[PDB]
């Protein structure tokens, strides 16, 4: 708390985290939300549109839903529009007007130095007065291979405008995420009204799919294997007590009194103000099995 | 999870380019390797990086092995400066010590 | 008291993994794409100093 | 082939497939053949009188 | 194709042949590159479709694009699909055709004409400029979308002159490129469609009704007037294969209670032998399982017969019991009597049931193609007479 | 286990609750419940 | 040989995640048939037409 | 014992060089694999073995 309330800077939002827990966040390059809608197709531009309905689509259903189209779009850019008319009146193909975008302005390696067994880059690049601003790359000095001296504004045209900070791609196509969020519920009937709804208000245009995923998709899945081995194991365990006895009353007695050892190891978690999980559910194993061996140990005397 | 992952950097270029360049070949490549659960590509300012994600249950030298299987069909398609490099044997728990 | 025992059940919460506090922690700012060098570096000094 | 009665739809095929499991020429031809059940094709007529 | 001995590991091979391969990419010449071949046998081939077009708005060029950029991606994320390889229909290229006219009047060359081509078609960026506080990031155009755009590119250009383009010394258009495979519906005319391939032992089922599912989900964003007509299927078959298998198990059970029904003059001990016939399939499952070994259509046709061999010391043993509490009549502990008239038979009906399991060995012995053909037919039978024989034990 | 405050002993208290918190049932369960549905088994 | 006649592909258009070849060849008239072939105009190095 | 081979050619270049760029980082990379005892490597006028 004291950290948070010290830390205060314009334009950050603090989180405070293990650094464990933080390095597995990082490497799991998963979906966090409990939906995700994942709309697929061929270019970026029809699935952000087709995107920026089903936000709304399903932020109507019945339950909420903080639909968050993307936060990519957030680049800014200086595009140099090469012109091929105007640099074919001078004798420069596209390449050529690169080779000085990427090597006077870009700066790239040409070569490394050996010194041992390091290896340092060599850069080739022109003054930082000529690449300042878009304004300086506009009168950027050019040679053509016949030796004429022209300006990069002669060839092209420079503008700026805002673009993406990073581009995900879901089994090599461009894809857009939507996250549906809610919280204290299991997310198992909303699919299919959403689903739904999807399929009834919204079109799908030539080349574009969509598709849903989350949590939930394991849950359904996980819990279900666990309700085919509850009753297995009882039957394992009846079996058993049977055998202890060779008689069926004192095994369902021991199976229909171990609840009250369970009532009374669960009503202790509310006092402590503790949660419920897989922990608390081997506790709860523990505490049934050590009753029902005093269970046993009291009938045989 | 039971995942690979491909790094590819380069200094200069922007996310378009690093993705229509080194990031789509890579994973139309890699979309086609034995067990993968899926593929994710992530195009950055001038790096590429390349999730190849398997089922649960298999061994990670297996999946690293099918990785590298479709990796050299690829590095000759890529820039002729930069090449790919597959990541570590090393999973998020990875991390142990720090110095300065 | 078998059947009294559902009241804390629905009242009680459900929790994936219980927070484990290291001996260490992580200070990780959400921020905006746009940054120079310069400012990042000045940035983080200036966070590291507080 | 399309002629008989009881062929219900052919799929012809001349070369390869785009697959290095097939390999065949462009002069190799492969066609599918689909036939109706058994319950429609004609008073008897086995599989030996339909070949 | 590189064969291995037998008894080898696909996995292992596939890993030994690329050991060597990647010597080789270095060799071979600039724009070709060698593949390695999918993970499935010649029996992977599993399902086949068509992209037909009912009405003359989508030619075949459409098709193979829809096919190859839409459905091949699409059908590929199932689990155990080995590939979806494309077939039929048209690849669209954009094709100049130069005119030699023009190249002895203009006086250039081929090479200068590709050198020029090649360095129109890319994109070239430099890093991000330092703006008042924050970054912008450039991005440079240069790829190759129109005709104009390949009409517009200038081979030769002298200083203080008139530059040459492409427009005046070539022409640019879109067609076909060299087929080298067609596919044809019925004799209506041709289309474009798809193979599916199962991975090396996997289920079909399941991956057919997965790739039906697809398929049914995705035709609605398809094009107006496109359609996907199936052309081969191997569930059909299995579905046939299985509910023969069942109705003949059926009556077979049938069979054997209206025998003991019509001997035993109407007595329900025909139920000894319907219980106790096919838990004898499920510990022989139960061990296939343990040992891989996928069902094939042997091996389930095998089972009709395990059951008819299996029923003979239910019968057995349902008479004895018949005769001895028969005999008992005549003159808690009575139930005692009746499981001594069970053990008088049983050890010589639990040796008979151990030889006729083991008399199978010589079928295990034999291996290659006949060896890994037959092998599951015999190892479920003797596991099937193993669990009989358990089973007539208890 | 249940009031201590150390590393990773969030686990242990999680795990440890419930039977401190049904050590005072069993108990009774064992001596009260099982004689009593034993007497009337007939 | 391999360009006029043969029609290589000499790149390749970009049109999102699909890639479309480029062919570069002459006329179907001078390459129909081998008496076509012998009559192949050709411009040598130093422009002369043979 | 289990030894694997990795000759690599370089022509033309004296010992030093091939054992700076060559040798050396091959050498370092092969000693991080799992269940390697000891990597030996020598160099000479036009050839490196590992």
């Amino acid at each position: 708390e004291e950290l948070d309330n010290t830390v205060r800077l314009p334009g950050l939002a603090n989180l405070w985290v293990p650094p464990i827990r933080n390095r597995i966040d990082m490497l799991s390059t998963g979906i966090k939300s409990p939906i995700g809608i994942k709309v697929s197709g061929t270019v970026l531009a029809d699935i952000d549109a087709m995107a920026e309905q089903i936000e709304e689509v399903a932020r109507t259903v019945p339950g909420v839903a903080s639909a968050l189209a993307e936060r990519l779009e957030g680049g800014r850019y200086i595009n140099v529009e090469i012109n091929r008319e105007k640099a074919a009146r001078y004798g420069m193909t596209v390449a050529d007007v690169q080779l000085f975008v990427t090597s006077a302005v870009g700066g790239a390696m040409v070569g490394e130095t050996v010194e041992g067994i390091a290896r340092y880059p060599i850069n080739l690049r022109y003054p930082q007065s000529w690449r300042d601003s878009p304004q300086a790359l506009r009168q950027l000095p050019i040679l053509t291979p016949m030796k004429q001296q022209i300006t990069l504004a002669d060839v092209a045209d420079i503008k700026v405008s805002t673009g993406p900070s990073m581009l995900k791609t879901e089994n090599a196509r461009p894809t857009s995420w939507i996250y549906i969020d809610a919280r204290d519920r299991d997310m198992v009937s909303v699919v299919h009204d959403l689903q739904k709804a999807i399929a009834e208000k919204v079109q799908l245009k030539p080349g574009t799919s969509v598709a849903f995923s989350g949590q939930f998709e394991l849950l359904e899945r996980a819990n279900h294997k666990l309700k085919l081995m509850v009753p297995m194991t009882l039957m394992i365990i009846f079996v058993l007590l049977y055998l202890a006895f060779r008689r069926v009353g004192e095994a369902l007695l021991i199976i229909s009194s171990v609840p009250f050892a369970l009532v009374g190891g669960i009503w202790l978690l509310w006092w402590m103000g503790f949660h419920l999980s897989v922990a608390t559910g081997t506790g709860f194993i523990a505490l049934a099995g050590v009753a029902a061996e005093f269970g046993v140990v009291m009938l045989m005397y | 999870d039971v995942q690979v992952i491909i790094k590819t950097s380069y200094p200069g270029q922007a996310p378009q380019i690093v993705e229509n360049q080194v990031t789509y070949p890579l994973t139309t490549t890699m979309l086609s390797v034995p067990g993968a659960k899926t593929v994710r590509g992530f195009s950055q300012f001038g790096d590429s990086y390349v999730y190849v994600i398997f089922e649960d249950g298999t061994d990670p030298y297996w999946a690293r092995s099918r990785v590298l299987e479709y990796l050299n069909q690829v590095q000759g398609k890529l820039p002729a400066g930069v090449s790919a490099e597959l990541g570590p044997d090393a999973t998020g728990v990875g991390w142990i010590y720090e110095y300065a | 008291s078998v059947l009294t025992v559902l009241w804390p059940l629905n009242k009680v919460g459900g929790e994936f993994l219980p927070q484990i506090n290291e001996g260490d922690l992580l200070y990780m700012p959400s921020t905006l794409p746009g940054i120079s060098a310069a400012e990042a570096a000045s940035m983080l000094q200036k966070t590291d100093k507080l | 082939i399309m002629s008989v009665p009881e062929v219900a739809r052919v799929f012809g095929k001349t070369g390869k497939a785009e697959t290095a499991t097939d390999s065949a020429p462009l002069e190799m031809v492969e066609t599918t053949i689909q036939l109706k059940p058994q319950e429609q094709w004609r008073p008897g007529m086995t599989m030996d009188k339909i070949i | 194709y590189v064969i291995f001995e037998d008894g080898t590991d696909p996995y292992w091979a596939r890993s030994r042949v690329l050991e060597y391969l990647n010597q080789v990419q270095g060799k071979l010449p600039a724009g070709v590159s060698a593949e390695l071949g999918p993970d499935a046998t010649g029996v992977g081939w599993i399902y086949e479709y068509a992209l037909v077009d009912r009405s003359g708005k989508h030619d075949l060029a459409d098709l193979r694009s829809l096919q190859d950029w839409f459905l091949k991606y699409e059908l590929k994320t199932i689990p155990d699909v080995a590939e979806v390889a494309s077939v039929g229909g048209v690849v669209k290229e954009y094709q100049v055709v130069i005119d030699p006219q023009r190249l002895a009047q203009y006086g250039i060359s081929l090479a200068e004409v590709k050198s020029a081509l090649d360095a129109s078609n890319q994109e070239a960026g430099g890093s991000s400029i330092e703006l008042a506080e924050a970054e912008y990031m450039v991005r440079a155009s240069g790829y190759l979308q129109t005709l104009d755009d390949f009409n517009h590119i200038v081979l030769k250009a002298s200083e203080n002159g008139v530059p040459v383009y492409l427009r005046d010394v070539a022409k640019v258009q879109i067609g076909p490129e060299m087929r080298r495979g067609i596919a044809e519906l019925n004799g209506e005319g041709e289309v474009a469609g798809g193979v599916v391939i199962l991975r090396s032992g996997k289920n079909a089922r399941e991956v057919i009704a997965a790739v039906k599912d697809k398929l049914e989900t995705l035709k609605s964003s398809l094009p107006e007037g496109v359609e996907i007509v199936t052309t081969y299927d191997r569930s059909q078959l299995i579905d046939r294969a299985i509910d023969n298998l069942s109705g003949k198990l059926l009556e077979e059970f049938i069979v054997v209670a209206v025998v003991c029904a019509l001997f035993l003059w109407h007595v329900r001990s025909a139920l000894v032998a319907i219980i106790s016939l096919p838990l004898g399939l499920c510990i022989a499952f139960i061990v296939m399982h343990f040992q891989g070994l996928n069902a094939n259509i042997m091996s389930l046709g095998g089972i009709a017969i395990a059951v008819g061999a299996m029923v003979d010391a239910a019968i057995v043993m349902i008479e004895n019991a018949h005769k001895r509490l028969e005999e008992w009549q005549h003159q808690k502990t009575r139930w005692q009597v009746i499981t001594d008239a069970s053990v008088e038979v049983g050890p010589a009906l639990f040796i008979s049931l151990l030889i006729i399991t083991l008399s199978f060995i010589p079928i295990f012995t034999l291996e290659g193609q006949e060896g890994r053909l037959f092998g599951p037919l015999a190892f479920t039978k003797t596991y099937a007479m193993a669990g009989a024989a358990l089973l007539a034990i208890v | 286990i249940l009031w201590g405050t150390g590393a990773g002993s969030e686990v242990m208290s999680r795990i440890a609750a419930p039977m401190i918190g049904g050590m005072i049932t069993a108990p009774l369960l064992s001596l009260f419940i099982i004689p009593a549905a034993y007497k009337l088994m007939w």
